[PDB]
């Protein structure tokens, strides 16, 4: 299967502007059929601050049918940016290219107030 | 040290 | 302080489904003011699978302004709902009971057709 | 374990 050799966590995958996740699996030690994901994520979003450098990225992935959720927190060695990121979705290894389809949520803050902000982001894998 | 930025959206 | 009594142990936190959420954080040794999340998810929300048992969580928190980000997959010994659920949110600590104000997604299949679909949940400190 | 198709439906 290709979803066999994502496993290995050698991959990476790059989303439409750019932006490079960096996966990295190891089998949960409770859940069946289930990963804890870690590895890194290189930002290179639009207007957007913390790029260029790894964020380490956390979360959990169910082996099944291919489907994952993970996160970062905007903070490291080179830039914070006091923000997290969550995205939410599936692999889809039918076509002759890979590709992970996500739904995000960022929370940050504007002034004093908070908000969450709403995206999706395709990854296809290099 | 790390720089600081308001959010990911904004410096 | 209220953010450090969160650092400090295994808070419980209830949505408007009912469904609780049970934060441990452990520092990061590579990001500054930032958290692994662990702990547990039970689900009680009404015409739902996996319900009622505990779901290990992942994810990382920022203490600099008490935003978080955790994930379940619905796999446990008790049953296995083939899905994972994201949230992301903010901890106001402002009014005299803490509330976790979250996004969430909910990534599943029906039949051979993947989705993904949004919601929002609001959890109240359990004290 | 139980198993269902997703969280939202048996």
């Amino acid at each position: 299967s290709p979803d066999m050799k994502l496993l290995a966590g050698a991959s990476n995958w790059v989303n439409q502007s750019g932006s490079v996740a960096q996966f990295v699996f190891t089998p949960s030690p409770t859940q069946p059929q289930t990963y804890e994901v870690s590895g890194n994520y290189i930002n290179n979003a639009q207007g957007t601050g913390c790029k260029g450098t790894p964020y380490p990225l956390s979360g959990a992935y169910y082996s099944g049918n291919q489907i994952i959720s993970f996160s970062v927190v905007w903070s490291n060695a080179s830039a914070n940016c006091q923000s997290a990121t969550g995205w939410t979705g599936y692999f889809d290894f039918s076509g002759s290219q890979a590709v992970l389809k996500t739904d995000w949520n960022l929370a940050f803050y504007s002034g004093s107030t908070p908000a969450i902000q709403q995206g999706q982001d395709d990854f296809m894998q290099s | 040290v790390a720089t600081v930025s308001e959010s990911l959206l904004t410096e």
